């Protein structure tokens, strides 16, 4: 029973063990987290980077010795913190969503400190791991050498393991309502406080007679990169929104604005993505589908979609 | 957000979600829910002038 | 007491269109309070001018076309509602635009039929294609500083509007983003308190360095509600912040300055005289801004509170 | 650069190799603080690192052309009685 | 808070004091309760006599 | 190793940032040094070569 | 939408050969603040706060 | 420069506790949200009144109870805490409890031929049970700030106390419940803009038509805050210490000095005269017990040395 059968050192001591400079808690949606990045709570931060304090003040004279610091480092005192950024500045942490059946349940990131109790977890990786709110959990690993350091950044890190290692859509995407919110900016209507109707200016939904409906109309030169590294440059009018041209800031301008003359959907997002990665590069793809994550969050509420008893016919 | 009184809103919850969910119940509840406490909002306001 | 005079000390540009903003400190959080109440203000009854009414040498109605232009014609109602200015006076100036020949149309193609400003040049509004070519109209133009709908104005809205005269909404203010975090202040050792960020940008026109320092106080417009809604102010203080001449903390502003000149030298986070010191003639410009009466002179004043340069 | 960082694979071709080259930058700062050719921008060693091949010099592959020729100019200079020792083997 | 032992070594102060802490509300309360019983039942007494 | 039952590897890998060489120094998986008398109580003889 | 609970926690004396073990509150320089709020006993007092 | 600042708007009081201004005409939305600021104010950080701290005629701890009451401590001083007055001279009165002999304990038993207004002259705390029997306590109680329970400091909050001196749920916040209500603006030149209505009601301290503008301050003093542009600050100033020539490694020993000025230097720490030759005179009132007489010894007896104050240093 140490080797036979379920409980044996192969399966419970081996090729999985309990380890050390870990933890666990309950997910929790993180809007503001760029895509490297996951958010960990203060007293969480200081129980992981303990051998960087019991470590460090030692090597500063930060404390007087390891003995006296017991009323200072419990006390997440002023000269834990340079101990921290010395490590926040640059340190990928590892994030976990067992049971990891798929690579996309382990990933890469970076620590931003926060308050509670939690684990903050940005919104396009939440898509990946497939994260389930109902008080589930995630786990926490931080690398302490050198090589692991190196390798999370450039093997594990979310901004470089985009895709489905089935075929090559993105599953490190644009995520639940984030696609309402791009769909929303891409759907047009009839008198649309705007029936045809054009402005720039976010401070012109203040003006009075604005709507990311409304249907614009505009000639735009657009560019389309060649695999040798030349621009095809075309022009062409179009038949469009304010948020259909509002996405001309956030798309990577390398690629032609009459891709965006549609309705952006989970149907069709992830194709605009996709393209950008077989023809433009990785920072250009990253940055496409990163922007667009608070580009939904801007425009996902002033939809006002809804379920209730007369969206019922 | 807030309402057509002039007044923000306590809780926000996702209805993306609830075709998903195949349950109704929870908007029908909020719904009756804002007739049932609106009757108490009326009556803080109505005990003061008393008419 | 802790609502402790919290000017707006730390602002940092980013070119001519967008600054961080930032107020500080606040009461253990209240950058909560005021990043949610006063930004509603930022979006309410705000200054500006810009584009209301339109006369055009061929849409008689928008399904019509004039062979010549790239638009043909609908694909100019693009910039139109999108042109934006500042005015001098009175709530109703003028503009005409005339191109003539092939090229874009441009501020480079305006005439000035009233008092206007345009700090939008870069604006493009339509083309043209032929050595014979040409294109004109008249533009109505307005700057108040509040908002009501094109076909909600309701009486003004029954005038005499020929054939040929758009209508549009109060488009006065050109702002692109307005933003909103909380975080630490910088208060060096007042520590226990917030500041609000905010991080607006706009189209050129005004940079967030400018658009603040009155356009905030609006606040002066919302308090009514809450001190002294009558008739009764009452024996109760105000409680302040003393720091002194000529102490070396001191702010830039202890030097004596001309209009915002203050607020784009605080921007670098030089806001204070003990560090100005190193700013010879040989390396002084890294600032934003600060490009005239305040750079040319002022120098010897520096001298005269007591500081130098060399 | 931290901010993404699988464009330094796209720059040479392949993925683990990269942190044996990396490795062989990190190490020489981390236990011995040698000369970089390029700045830091807060890249901090784990990404200094990378820089090496972001811009693909500062290891000591370089070295190996630099420091272990001025040596190799003396051997140049002294050449002339570098015959004598090559000849005093016999 | 609470000590407990072999019983033949009678309770600990800590446990003594709350000794003290739990017999005040049952010696206060008991006090109320006699009063509160013959109320009752001499008031049986005195309704008979009333009749 | 260095975040579970090697004593050797963690101990010293905890206290690699005092060394500033923030490295890995491994020794042996104990949960593998258990395993290989585990083998050898139940009867199994398990040993090793070098390359 | 606070919630308050009871929660407990315990502790022992052995049969020693003697019969009794220790119990009070001396960890010098170890944490002190942490030791402030207790009996001759080493136990803290009902109604004190603690974390 | 087009600032507004209306006054003078409306009255509806109702009951001393709660009344009813509201206001009209409003700029076409500015009712329907400027009423959650002062949901902040009027709940966390206000002055008004609380009790601070309590001491009793046999009651060394609340967690109890006394025998003689009918009624126990605890869930007694839960309610006892709520009696909050109003203040006439400087901010503090230690009021008492003077009460023996039997029947209800109330606001009537209390110390009230002075500054103070007991505007809760209803409230009720307990019974007695004998013609000598007493329950009585000395009270501090201010105008204070804030919502302080009895456990706020979190350290140093073991405090020595002397065992019976209870530190009290100081919440001297006037109010926690606040909230608004909207119109349409129906001042009679009009039916076409916004209309704000108040919902507040209080601790009893103070009715919503009596006083206002310190509860509206965190609100009304957020203005000069973009504006007006000077600001605020404190610095770093010493240096890491000691040695030769041993001219500054000396205690005060080498003064020739007096004992009061032995004392309180002593516990101002300034165990080295290496740092009383350079700290500044009125920095050395940073600790009582030091005043006008020991502050001026210190002006020749440097001086007599061979020695002076005022002597910073580039290297100690």
């Amino acid at each position: 029973d140490m080797i036979k059968g379920k409980q044996g050192r192969f399966r419970q001591n081996l090729l999985g063990k309990r380890v050390d400079y870990s933890g666990r808690s309950v997910i929790t949606v993180g809007p503001y987290l760029r895509l490297h990045q996951c958010g960990l709570p203060k007293k969480m931060a200081l129980e992981l980077f303990k051998p960087f304090i019991y470590g460090k003040l030692e090597l500063r004279g930060l404390a007087t010795t390891i003995k006296a610091a017991k009323k200072m480092v419990e006390r997440e005192e002023a000269v834990v913190w340079d101990i921290l950024d010395e490590v926040i500045r640059e340190h990928p942490v590892l994030l976990n969503r067992a049971p990891t059946l798929h690579r996309l349940g382990i990933q890469a990131f970076e620590p931003v400190l926060i308050e509670g109790k939690a684990i903050q977890l940005h919104p396009l990786v939440c898509a990946a791991y497939n994260a389930d709110f109902d008080g589930d959990q995630m786990a926490v690993h931080v690398p302490l050498t050198l090589e692991a350091q190196l390798e999370a950044r450039a093997l594990m890190m979310s901004t470089n393991n985009i895709l489905s290692p089935a075929n090559g859509e993105p599953i490190i995407v644009p995520s639940q309502d984030v696609v309402l919110g791009l769909y929303y900016m891409t759907r047009d209507c009839v008198n649309a406080k705007g029936m045809v109707l054009t402005g720039p200016a976010e401070r012109l939904y203040r003006s009075g007679l604005a709507s990311l409906h409304a249907r614009v109309k505009v000639r735009i030169t657009e560019y389309e990169k060649d695999a040798n590294g030349e621009l095809v440059a075309k022009t062409s009018l179009k038949d469009t929104t304010v948020g259909r041209a509002i996405l001309w800031m956030i798309v990577p301008k390398g690629l032609p604005y009459s891709i965006v003359n549609q309705a952006l959907g989970k149907k069709a997002i992830s194709k605009m993505l996709n393209t950008c990665y077989r023809i433009l590069g990785l920072k250009p793809t990253v940055i496409f589908a990163d922007q667009i994550m608070y580009t939904g969050f801007a425009y996902a509420a002033r939809s006002g979609a809804s379920v209730g008893i007369d969206d019922m016919v | 957000p807030y309402d057509e009184n002039g007044t923000p809103v306590d809780i926000v919850l996702n209805p993306l979600g609830v075709p998903s969910r195949m349950n109704i119940g929870q908007i029908l509840e909020t719904h009756l829910g804002m007739a049932a406490k609106g009757i108490g909002d009326k009556i803080n306001a109505m005990l003061k002038q008393q008419q | 007491t802790e609502f402790l005079k919290p000017r707006l000390v730390d602002i940092e540009q980013v070119s001519s269109t967008h600054a961080k903003v930032t107020l500080e400190p606040l009461e253990r959080g209240f950058g909560h309070t005021l990043g949610n109440a006063l930004r509603r203000i930022l979006l309410s009854s705000m200054p500006g001018c810009a584009v209301t009414e339109v006369e055009i040498d061929g849409v008689l109605h928008e399904y019509s076309t004039k062979e010549g232009v790239q638009e043909d014609i609908l694909e100019i109602l693009l910039n139109l509602k999108g042109l934006a200015v500042r005015v001098q006076g009175k709530d109703e100036v003028i503009l005409t635009l005339n191109k003539s020949g092939i090229g874009p149309v441009t501020a480079a193609d305006i005439t000035h039929d009233g008092d206007v400003e345009i700090v939008k040049p870069q604006h493009v509004i339509c083309h043209l294609t032929d050595e014979n070519a040409s294109i004109s109209m008249r533009i109505k133009v307005q700057r108040g500083r509040g908002y009501v709908p094109a076909s909600t104005r309701i009486h003004s809205e029954e005038d005499e509007r020929p054939i040929g005269r758009l209508l549009v909404d109060a488009c006065y203010s050109p702002v692109e983003r307005i933003a909103y975090n909380v975080e630490a202040a910088r208060v060096e050792q007042r520590t226990d308190l917030d500041k609000l960020v905010i991080e607006m940008e706009t189209n050129g026109t005004i940079d967030p360095e400018e658009a603040i320092r009155r356009a905030a106080t609006i606040l002066a417009e919302q308090l009514e509600a809450f001190v002294d809604l009558r008739d009764v102010r009452q024996p109760e203080v105000k409680e302040e912040k003393p720091e002194f001449d000529p102490i070396l903390l001191l702010p830039v502003d202890d030097l004596e300055l001309t209009v915002r000149s203050a607020n784009c030298l605080k921007a670098e986070a030089i806001h204070y005289i003990g560090d100005l010191v190193q700013r010879t003639e040989v390396e002084l410009l890294k600032t934003p801004n600060l490009g005239k009466k305040s750079l040319t002179e002022i120098k010897d004043v520096l001298a005269s509170r007591g500081l130098s340069l060399g | 650069a931290r901010v993404t960082v699988q464009d330094a694979v796209e720059k040479i071709g392949n993925r683990f190799d990269l942190v044996l080259v990396a490795a062989r930058r990190a190490r020489q700062m981390q236990v011995g603080g040698k000369d970089p050719l390029v700045p830091e921008e807060n890249d901090k060693t784990t990404v200094i690192a990378l820089r090496e091949i972001e811009e693909g010099l500062i290891n000591n592959q370089i070295l190996d052309v630099r420091e272990r020729q001025e040596q190799q100019e003396q051997e140049a200079a002294e050449l002339q009685a570098v015959t004598a020792i090559a000849e005093g083997r016999r | 808070v609470q000590v407990f032992t072999r019983d033949g070594v009678e309770k600990d102060k800590r446990a003594l004091e709350i000794e003290e802490m739990q017999l005040k509300q049952a010696k206060k309360d008991l006090s109320e309760e006699l009063q509160i019983l013959e109320a009752g039942l001499f008031s049986r007494i005195r309704a008979v006599l009333v009749a | 190793t260095v975040k579970s039952d090697d004593v050797n590897g963690r101990t010293k890998m905890y206290k690699n940032i005092v060394d500033g060489n923030h490295q890995m120094e491994p020794g042996m998986p104990e949960s593998f040094n258990v395993l290989l008398k585990e083998i050898r109580s139940l009867g199994i003889n398990i040993e090793l070569e070098d390359e | 939408f606070t919630t308050i609970h009871i929660q407990e926690l315990a502790c022992v004396s052995r049969d020693t050969k003697l019969g009794p073990e220790e119990i009070t509150a001396d960890i010098p320089n170890v944490g002190e603040a942490a030791l402030s709020k207790l009996d001759e006993s080493g136990i803290v007092y009902i109604g004190a706060e603690v974390t």
